[PDB]
C-alpha cells in the first residue's frame, strides 16, 4: 500500500521525482511503515500477555 | 445497398443469461496460486445479454459503446467477418475498421461513409461503404490461414472478445474454443492494442455472403452482446498462471 | 570487532555476560546488468539525410516516421553536418529519447539562410517561406550539398519566393505560384506595376561565395504525446550474469538479486511479474524470449555471544538461518 | 543592465560555454580551453571534423526582446551555524542580565 504516497515502489519515487519531491514521498512511505510495524509490535506484547 | 432486404425487420430484443463467462486478464503481469482483487471493466456475472441471429432475419442494429462490449459468437465457417465502430458512422469523421479476409486481419480507422447494413460477397465496399480518404493510419495482423466454407459437426469456432476504448487506448482480448448457448468458463486474453484515440459510441457487424440485391444469402450463426461494468472480482491463479475461477464481490 | 559491534549497539563499553543481536549478514552487489531491447525494425531515416533528390525552401516534402526504430547513433557519433544548433534539446540526445510521433522534411536553402530557420525565426525566408513554431521541441540539422544538389552555373530546377500577400505560419508547405501585389494595380498573374515577381531560382553551385551554396536542412519535429511512444533511439547494452549478486537495470524493472532458470510459464506480451509482495520475482530477457528467476542476494542474522567484558574478551559470531557453507 | 551593457551591434566581451564533457558540478568554475572532442579526430587546439568551440558569445543588443536583454545576476550562499557568525544586519545589542 502507499501509506498516501504517490507510488509503493521507492526507485520510482527517487528514479523520478525531483530530490525535494522525492524525500517527501519516501518519508510518507517510511512513516507509514513504521506505524505498521508499530501495531504489530503492540499487538505481540498483548498476545505476549 | 440503399433498399433494405427481407432479412431486415423489426424484431424482438430477445435475451440470455450469462454466469461464468466474461472475465479476463486485467493486466499482464504474472500470478501464480495466489488470491488477486482487482477493480476494472467486467461483465457481471448472472446478467442480461442481448441475443442476436443469422440466417429469415438479420440482426445488426447500430448498438452502444458507452459502456463497452463483450462478443460471442457461435460458428462453423466463421460467418461473421469483423466489426465497425465509430460515432457517426459516416464521412464527417473517422471510423475504425475491421475487415477479416481470412489470411490477415485488415485494421484501418479512417473517414467511410457506411451504409445501414454493410456486407461482404471476396470483399465488396460498398456495399460496406462508398468512399474513404482523409486518414493516415492503418494496420494489419500477422499472417494466419482460416477455412470459410461450410463445415459439419458441432460448432467449433467460439470467439469471445472484449472491446474497450481506454482513454484513447483500443484493446483486443481473445479466446477462441470449440463447443443457442454457451457455457463453460475460460479467461480471455490480449491481443490487439491500438492507441487509437477515437470517439466510438456505437457499432455495427459484418457478415459474410454466400450465394450459388437480394441474390446474396446470408450465413446461419448465432452471438450475443454484454456490456461491462466497475466491478471487483477476486481471480483464481493456479500453479500455470492462469485463471481458473473467479469470484465476484458483489453479486 | 564482532565484540565493538555490540558495544555501538548498546551504546555502552561494558557488555555483560549473554547473547546480543547486532547486525544483519547480507551479500553487496558486485557488477551491474544493463539490458536493452534490439534496434531492429529499423526506420527509414535516410529517405531525407542520404536522399537522392531534394526540394525547395516552400517545397519541403515531409517523411512520416512512426513506429519504427530510427537510429541516428551513426551520424551523431558521426556527424559529417555543416551547422546542427536548435533550441530545448541538444540534438545528441535525441537517439536515447522514445517519442510518439516523428517528422523528416528535406529542403535546401542558402548559406545566408541558415539563420533563417529557427523556432520563431523571421525573415524574408522564414515567414514566406518555411519556419520553425516557436513551440518546436525538434532539431534542425543542416548539411553541405556541394558535392550532390548543386549543378554547373547553378541550379535552376527549383526556385524560392521573396515576398507571399501574408505571413505564412509555421510548418506550412505552399506551392502556390501567386503573385505580390503591393498596390493597388492588379498584378494579372505577372509583375508589372505595383507588382512584385516572388518566385526566383536557386543559384546553387560549389564555385561560388559561401553567401549562397546548397545545404540540405532536415527539420526532425518530435511529439509527445499521451499515447505510447511508437519511435525509440538506439541505446547500448551489457552482457548478462547469473548465479551472483548483482544490480538490474533494465527497460521496465530496476532492482538487485541473483538471477537462476526459471520453471514458471510466461505469456508472449508479458516482460516481468509480481509474487504475492508486489514485488518482482522473475523477468523476460528484452532482446531474446527468455524468463529468470529473480532471488534477492544471500543474507542472515549476526549474532554475538561473548562473556562479560570485566571477565574476557572472548567472541564467538551466530549466523542465524545460514549454513556453513554460504557464510564465506 | 539593457540600458548599460548593451550594444547596437552587440556585446560579445561576455561569453558562455554550450559543450562540456559532463555536467558541470555546482560552485565550479571551468575555464578550460580544450576543444570539446567528440570523436577521435584530434582537434589541434581547433574547432573541426568531430571538434567543436564550445565558448560563445552573448546576444546582448537593446533594440531586440528580453531574450537580448542583459541581465546582473548575483548569487549570495550564506554559512549557517557551519562557524562562529560575524555578519548580519544592523541589530543592535543590550546588557547581560
Amino acid at each position: 500500500s502507499k501509506f498516501g504516497a504517490i507510488s509503493s515502489v521507492l526507485n520510482d519515487i527517487f528514479s523520478r521525482l525531483d530530490p525535494p519531491e522525492a524525500e517527501v514521498q519516501i518519508d510518507r512511505l517510511i512513516t507509514g511503515r513504521l506505524q505498521s510495524l508499530q501495531t504489530y509490535v503492540t499487538q505481540q506484547l498483548i498476545r505476549a500477555a | 445497398q440503399c433498399v433494405n432486404l427481407t432479412t431486415r425487420t423489426q424484431l424482438p430484443p430477445a435475451y440470455t443469461n450469462s454466469f461464468t463467462r466474461g472475465v479476463y486478464y486485467p493486466d499482464k503481469v504474472f500470478r501464480s496460486s495466489v488470491l488477486h482483487s482487482t477493480q476494472d471493466l467486467f461483465l457481471p456475472f448472472f446478467s442480461n445479454v442481448t441475443w442476436f441471429h443469422v440466417i429469415k432475419r438479420f440482426d445488426n442494429p447500430v448498438l452502444p459503446f458507452n459502456d463497452g462490449v463483450y462478443f460471442a459468437s457461435i460458428e462453423k465457417s466463421n460467418i461473421i467477418r469483423g466489426w465497425i465502430f465509430g460515432t457517426t458512422l459516416d464521412s464527417k469523421t473517422q471510423s475504425l475498421l475491421i475487415v477479416n479476409n481470412a489470411t490477415n486481419v485488415v485494421i484501418k480507422v479512417c473517414e467511410f461513409q457506411f451504409c445501414n447494413d454493410p456486407f461482404l460477397d471476396m470483399e465488396s465496399e460498398f456495399r460496406v461503404y462508398s468512399s474513404a480518404n482523409n486518414c493516415t493510419f492503418e494496420y494489419v495482423s500477422q499472417p494466419f490461414l482460416m477455412d470459410l466454407e461450410g463445415k459439419q459437426g458441432n460448432f467449433k469456432n467460439l470467439r469471445e472478445f472484449v472491446f474497450k476504448n481506454i482513454d484513447g487506448y483500443f484493446k483486443i482480448y481473445s479466446k477462441h474454443t470449440p463447443i443457442d448457448l454457451p457455457q463453460g468458463f475460460s479467461a480471455l486474453e490480449p491481443l490487439v492494442d491500438l492507441p487509437i484515440g477515437i470517439n466510438i459510441t456505437r457499432f455495427q457487424t459484418l457478415l459474410a455472403l454466400h450465394r450459388s440485391s437480394s441474390g446474396w444469402t446470408a450465413g446461419a450463426a448465432a452471438y450475443y452482446v454484454g456490456y461491462l461494468q466497475p466491478r471487483t472480482f477476486l481471480l483464481k491463479y493456479n500453479e500455470n498462471g492462469t485463471i481458473t475461477d473467479a469470484v465476484d464481490c458483489a453479486l | 570487532d564482532p565484540l565493538s559491534e555490540t558495544k555501538c549497539t548498546l551504546k555502552s563499553f561494558t557488555v555483560e555476560k549473554g547473547i546480543y543481536q547486532t547486525s544483519n549478514f547480507r551479500v553487496q552487489p558486485t557488477e551491474s546488468i544493463v539490458r536493452f531491447p534490439n534496434i531492429t525494425n529499423l526506420c527509414p531515416f535516410d529517405e531525407v539525410f542520404n536522399a537522392t533528390r531534394f526540394a525547395s525552401v516552400y517545397a519541403w516534402n515531409r517523411k512520416r516516421i512512426s513506429n519504427c526504430v530510427a537510429d541516428y547513433s551513426v551520424l551523431y557519433n558521426l556527424a559529417p553536418f555543416f551547422t546542427f544548433k536548435c533550441y530545448g534539446v541538444s540534438p545528441t540526445k535525441l537517439n536515447d529519447l522514445c517519442f510518439t510521433n516523428v517528422y523528416a522534411d528535406s529542403f535546401v536553402i542558402r548559406g545566408d539562410e541558415v539563420r533563417q530557420i529557427a523556432p520563431g525565426q523571421t525573415g524574408n525566408i522564414a515567414d514566406y517561406n518555411y519556419k520553425l513554431p516557436d513551440d518546436f521541441t525538434g532539431c534542425v540539422i543542416a548539411w553541405n550539398s556541394n558535392k550532390l544538389d548543386s549543378k554547373v552555373s547553378g541550379n535552376y530546377n527549383y526556385l524560392y519566393r521573396l515576398f507571399r500577400k501574408s505571413n505564412l505560419k509555421p510548418f506550412e508547405r505552399d506551392i502556390s505560384t501567386e503573385i505580390y501585389q503591393a498596390g493597388n494595380k492588379p498584378c494579372n498573374g505577372v509583375a508589372g506595376f505595383n507588382c512584385y515577381f516572388p518566385l526566383r531560382s536557386y543559384s546553387f553551385r560549389p564555385t561560388y561565395g559561401v553567401g549562397h551554396q546548397p545545404y540540405r536542412v532536415v527539420v526532425l519535429s518530435f511529439e509527445l504525446l499521451h499515447a505510447p511512444a511508437t519511435v525509440c533511439g538506439p541505446k547500448k547494452s551489457t552482457n548478462l550474469v547469473k548465479n551472483k549478486c548483482v544490480n538490474f537495470n533494465f527497460n521496465g524493472l530496476k532492482g538487485t538479486g541473483v538471477l537462476t532458470e526459471s520453471n514458471k510459464k510466461f505469456l508472449p506480451f508479458q516482460q516481468f511479474g509480481r509474487d504475492i509482495a508486489d514485488t518482482t520475482d522473475a523477468v523476460r530477457d528484452p532482446q531474446t524470449l527468455e524468463i529468470l528467476d529473480i532471488t534477492p542476494c544471500s543474507f542472515g542474522g549476526v549474532s554475538v555471544i561473548t562473556p562479560g567484558t570485566n571477565t574476557s574478551n572472548q567472541v564467538a559470531v551466530l549466523y542465524q538461518g545460514v549454513n556453513c557453507t554460504e557464510v564465506p
